[PDB]
């Protein structure tokens, strides 16, 4: 239910160093 | 992990380390799914060609991990396995096809910082998130080439057009899989490697911001090889299956 | 290579 969450970022709204990049190649 | 770097702290709080008793070592990755539930490739297992056919006994599963081989005190949950289930059709026999297991720990582990379930994909999510271009993120312990690394692992592949896939080898792929990987010269590398398996294929949905578990690290002919990929479980297709035994034990 | 674990889990 809280699945897929991270308490160390999208819990406390940070990002990982390259999670941008995994969004980047979501196009369509 | 062949080319990734080392994983952030808490980056992937849903990894879980496979660990024989004795002799103490890495088995494999897995994935946790619940806060009873792990994940992992049904070859981590049992594997007859090579004399491996593991009993809940045999094992541990250790929770929260960064270090490889560290007993990260305060940390890293361990946890012991109540049950192992196979998928009925696992083809160990052939190609690994349904290249699944779940595993049932005796208690429930204790959510933190380090440790948190990743979201299994429905059917919307699978037909949304995989298609070839969009990269997912595999992180193990396995072999940095084809020694060891002190830290989680990570790298973010891209899922490969079917085609390609079937081109790329004699093995007969099927339904139940996908690869990932750059193509040679696209000026990018990476891949999984051996004490990877089991561990999880992930990506991170941009219409809610969950990471949803797509890939179970399944196998490959080699590591980083040009013109080669790694292969892995379709999760969503062997959801039925999951669902069954989870609804049926738990 | 591997640190002892604490026995109770074993
Ligand atoms: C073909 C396959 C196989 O038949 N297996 C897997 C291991 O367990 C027995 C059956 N296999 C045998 C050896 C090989 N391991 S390896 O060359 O270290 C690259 C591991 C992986 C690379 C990419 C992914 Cl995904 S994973 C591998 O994956
Ligand atoms: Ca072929
Ligand atoms: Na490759």
């Amino acid at each position: 239910a809280d699945c897929g969450l991270r308490p160390l970022f999208e819990k406390k709204s940070l990002e990982d160093k390259t999670e941008r990049e995994l969004l980047e190649s979501y196009i369509d | 992990i062949v080319e990734g770097s080392d994983a952030e702290i808490g980056m992937s709080p849903w990894q879980v380390m496979l660990f024989r008793k004795s002799p103490q070592e890495l088995l494999c990755g897995a994935s946790l799914i619940s806060d009873r539930w792990v994940l992992t490739a049904a070859h981590c297992l049992l594997y007859p060609p090579w004399d491996k056919n593991f009993t809940e006994n045999d094992l541990l599963v250790r929770i929260g991990k960064h270090s490889r081989t560290r007993y990260e005190r305060n940390i890293e949950k361990i946890s012991m396995l109540e049950k192992i289930y196979i998928h009925p059709r696992y083809n160990w026999r052939e190609n690994l096809d349904r290249d699944i297991a779940l595993m049932k720990l005796k208690k429930p582990v204790a959510f933190s910082d380090y440790i948190h379930p990743v979201c299994l994909p429905d059917r919307e999510t699978a037909a949304s998130l995989l298609q070839a271009g969009y990269k997912g993120r595999v992180t193990g312990w396995g072999n940095l080439k084809e020694g060891q690394p002190s830290v989680l692992q990570v790298v973010n592949l891209p899922i490969v057009e079917r085609p390609v896939c079937k081109d790329s080898t004699r093995i007969r792929i099927t339904d139940n899989m996908f690869c990932a990987g750059y193509k040679p010269d696209e000026g990018k590398r990476g891949d999984a490697c051996e004490g990877d398996s089991g561990g999880p294929f992930v990506m991170k949905s941009p219409f809610n911001n969950r990471w949803y578990q797509m890939g179970i690290v399944s196998w490959g002919e080699g590591c980083d090889r040009d013109g080669k990929y790694g292969f892995y479980t379709h999760v969503f297709r062997l959801k039925k299956w999951i669902q069954k035994v989870i609804d049926q034990f738990g | 290579d591997f640190e002892e674990i604490p026995e109770e889990y074993l």
